[PDB]
């Protein structure tokens, strides 16, 4: 994961509620996107150095309270990710439910090309 | 021992024209070329005639004035005296980055088949010969703003072979005398990034400059 | 470095029938145009004989009179002068939409097989010729009220070259000259949607105006 | 966009010998047979010689007078006027039931393979020529008691052209001029059960009687 | 409607020389065979000359006077009378037990190929004839003591045609004319039973005897 | 796991702080590595004895409190081991959460040709 | 029983030119050359003409005067008497150190095919002949400063058989008598060391010097 | 497993710690070996009998307090099994931790050819 | 070296009408204009009377007054001394382009055998003369409005002798002398491009010339 590229892609739909991880502790009933880095392809040259770039597969969740706001939370970051310079979407979107707290989740995977340094 | 391929780089360096007629390449110890002037570490291809073993092969000139890299004591097969000999001058290398994983591929032998009537089991002989040319691939990731992409397409342009030279990282090398194709054209994938091939082929024996 | 495969967009053009004679290409720099009266920025053929490096390549009118992607600074094998050099300007390019994954097949080079007997080893040679022709495949989906879908078919219909460009979403681009096959016809498959496919083969080298 | 392969159902017809001789097929327009007295939908082939790209096709009369499906306005490839066209009645369609999945499978192009040796580089030249046939498969579940089982099984022996209906869901049509074969044997397997099929082949262009 | 490939019971009859040449077989109806004495309930081989598609099929008498079994009422295909026609009576039927499970192998369709030159777009043509021929393939378990065993080998070793039976669960029947091989022969595998193999060929049309 | 070779490697970042299997009973909050071998590929010769080098395919884990420090300590952890004499990275980091101490952790495997003997 | 693949040793020496000619093998024991001067416990090389199974083998003086590993009591394929009989001593065997796991490759038999018209059920006659001949390979570890390194290589170069020996961990041998290649150059992988192929060939059967 | 030929060749070192299947109740401070049998190729003629010699896939646990010595244990173990008669070391060691007794542990896999009766 | 024929460009050029007699001709030397205006670069015909090794060949101006291709020291090959050697000049040379496959003609050398009377083992006379005439057939592929395509159209209703250049990569050439002819146009093959077949004879003398 490389945070910023990806937090301020997605702040403006979710007013910065993006979250590496964990969720905060009192998170609220509004929808948040919680992404965590799942592996990747290597970039790395054999002649003994790795690339300014690397590839990682971030995962993405995103957690309302009611299921039409976590569709439309989802089809924006889908459409967000899909129309960005070095990001690519793979994959479709799998749904979850959390009775404890009743919750409506989703998940979806990202294929990104960030600057290491 | 076991040599581990490592941060091995390659490089491929021009034949020059500068050429020179050193005689007096002695059986015995490692060959010396007698009385030459060329400083010493200059690698410096061979063309001898007369000989087998030495027809296009690669070295250096250093300790005192011997190139390290030949055995030719053996003389049953290796009959004559030495006489002249050529030295051609190789000039600078230009040395690879970004690349893959390398993968030589072929040198296999074709035997040769045929029975003899006689053998009361009907025993097949196969007799050993030609074995196949072993070649080279190392896929490199492209860029077009690097010094190695615009020598390597020149040096496929021009059509001669080049001096490829295998650098292990403990400051060995493995010099080869070959030809040496190059794509320069993307190779579109999945998701890895844009691919580049070099391909490589020796027409003769390789070399060790032990340091 | 590592440049990626994304954001890649296609597209194609005729080649029309105006032609200008502008002499004076200089080997030196980034080879210029002298004089040429067409506006700046304007991808214009050239078809020159006498050279071998510019047979059917393609390229832009730039900076103030000189054609970027060009780089005829070595004259070892470039022998002669300019003289006389054809210009003809290439329309507008139609842009592919709904495309899938791109895949670069072939360009394998063909070796020269035989030995010299002499070799006491029985050595193998090689030696590089041919490379073989390197084609592309861009799988689409299909639509039949869409602007490519007709100008496809009918550049197919035609049956003569066009000008294929790769644009990156960096802003640069790779022209190219060659045919352009199409498909045209449904391919239905399990459950994935109807899926149509256009080949291209390029006939020369590839440029790339920098941006 | 993306055009879904569910609810395809396919059908064949005869070719009847009710003949006319309509003439008038303007380029312009989307074609028009002047003046035919032929009740506006009916499927009509068309087997006008002097024409190109309308030599076996099918069509549907429709609108005022025109044929929907043709776009013969592109004239550099057209030449000439219409004159005399041949219309030939279709009867009607038997359509099948008890489908499987359609698999589409042939059309790739054979290129030309061959060198100008004066390349410096020796790049090998590709010429596109000669596409391949595309046929259709179409895997069924075999019940003696149906009506498309003695259809087809008659349409097979008699060994003539049928026209091949491809309706999407939609309300469209793809209509075809082929041959079409049929097995009309038992084709046991494992557990599932008996499975009879049905191949294709298209002998001309497609066209698509948009509705 | 999904027949399934349950119950399924094989067998094979000889064909014995007792003949008749009953006449007056009707093209409208079924046909029948006028005034034969032939108990009706006797699979009887036909062989009539001057029709195509009646050569060398095999049917049962039933009903009144008819062989069910039989379509031709197309008589565009079905040219003249009927004349004289060939009835040989079938013997009776040895049923194969312990059997595997049967696998249908061939009947594909062999096109043919070449294209007209005046397409523009070289459009490649295909033509079917000549359908492969389908066989049929059975392993049974091995037992020497068992009634099918002596009378598969010995019509193996017979080398005449036979006819097939394919026994439906329903009461139902699909008699084959053709040849009928055996291997006789165990063949050994890691852990399962020793395994014997019984291949089919046809050589005409297939009947089904509607019950 | 040849000790030795990655301790002194892996020091001069971490401060010494470099641990076999398992962390020490009071860690504190400054990053930490754990290192543990998973396996490697043979070099027994069929002669009847085994060379003086042998393959093993260690792991590697960073232990930081806060995401930007693991994700700096993940990356000078592999420019340091692919500039290096005999080891090379193969696959890409793997990130996790341990909301009990709120840490965060990163994981690579790495193969290196270290000395029996 | 069950003799284990453990601990095998492989290794070759050269044939030198010292001859003897002792005569006196004895058909009924283990063959005994009687009177030969050299000393128990030598490998020598046997060449004796006029007998089939004794071509080319290789064995050692042990016992007394006896070259244990031959079974020549059999005399209806042995006809005649010994007479004259070649001995070449071998010299020394210079052993491998860091192998891999040998495969031995090879060694099918060509049947004849053809057959007797007459046969009823037409039975296809396979008559053996002609076995093939039988490789080995074995993989080794590079390390240009072994022993082992520079006599292979020598051996290959000069291009003459070889005695091989395979030396089970018991303390046995299987001498053979046969060519050998050599690779002698580095094969790049994955991420295993790098590696080098010796290559094998047997010219006649093998001998078992029981210890 | 058969064990006396296992239990003579690796009792020199550890002093006669070699264990079936079992750490003994009080196994004190000091490495010792756990050997147990995980399968094997098959050697049963087609005849109707088995051969006298079997294959066995034996593990091999050592179970030290202090790294050093549970790393030399293996190596020890390995040279002297790949140095053996019969026997040959397949794969390469894995490391193991056990927090409450504070034990580094290791296994690895061999292939042995005994003697069934 | 092995060289490969990839830029082996053929050309030709008509004959004019000047006469230029500067003698200078000898055997010690090669030939030498003495004080002529020709500056060197313009290539000229030779015809020397009384000498027959410079009978009916073409050179180059070189040296600084002279001509190359003839530096021979035999003495008993070539009479005379000078004579009325003419210098004709050769028109504008002009390049084809798009070659084809090059194909050589018969290579064998003329016989004079008989028999002999004084052999009693009838040993055959067996006197070989000289070379058999000699044409070179390159097949070319079409265009119109290329300038060689004039030429040819021309060339071929001139019908005169001509000089042909074979031309190689690296600056050499041959300039000979001999018939020419071009069949025009008409050559239809399967599916390639069409060609044109021209075809060369030669009955001289072929120089050399380094550059």
């Amino acid at each position: 994961t490389y945070g910023p590229i990806l937090k301020q892609l997605l702040s403006p739909y979710f007013s910065g509620r993006v979250f590496p991880d964990a969720a905060p502790d009192v998170p609220g009933q509004d929808p948040y996107v919680i992404y965590q880095r799942v592996g990747g392809i290597p970039t790395y040259f054999t002649e003994g150095a790795l690339a300014d770039k690397a590839n990682a597969r971030v995962q993405l969740e995103v957690w309302s309270t009611s299921k039409q706001a976590t569709y439309e939370a989802m089809v924006h970051i889908m459409r967000s990710v899909a129309a960005a310079p070095a990001m690519e979407p793979l994959g479709q979107p799998i749904d979850d439910y959390e009775p404890a707290l009743r919750i409506y989740g989703s998940r979806v995977d990202i294929s990104m090309y960030y600057n290491l340094t | 021992a076991l040599t581990l391929p490592k941060g091995i780089v390659f490089g491929f360096a021009p034949i020059t024209s500068t050429t020179s007629s050193v005689t007096g390449v002695t059986r015995a110890a490692p060959p010396v070329a007698t009385g030459t002037m060329l400083t010493a570490g200059t690698t410096v291809l061979v063309r001898s005639n007369t000989w087998t073993g030495i027809n296009n092969r690669i070295s250096v000139v250093d300790a005192n004035k011997a190139l390290q890299g030949f055995d030719t004591t053996d003389t049953t097969t290796y009959p004559g005296t030495s006489g002249p000999v050529e030295l051609i001058t190789v000039g600078a290398f230009v040395n690879f980055t970004q690349q893959g994983e390398p993968s030589t591929s072929g040198g296999d032998q074709q035997f040769w088949n045929g029975q003899l009537l006689e053998d009361r089991s009907g025993r097949q002989l196969a007799i050993p010969t030609f074995k196949n040319a072993k070649t080279l691939t190392l896929p490199l990731y492209m860029d077009t703003s690097l010094p190695w992409y615009a020598a390597a397409k020149a040096a496929d342009a021009r059509g001669e072979p080049v001096a490829v030279r295998m650098l292990l990282p403990n400051g060995d090398a493995s010099y080869n005398y070959g030809y040496m194709s190059f794509d320069g054209d993307a190779t579109i994938t999945a998701n890895a990034p844009i691919t580049n091939v070099a391909t490589f082929t020796f027409l003769s024996d390789s070399t060790l400059v032990e340091a």
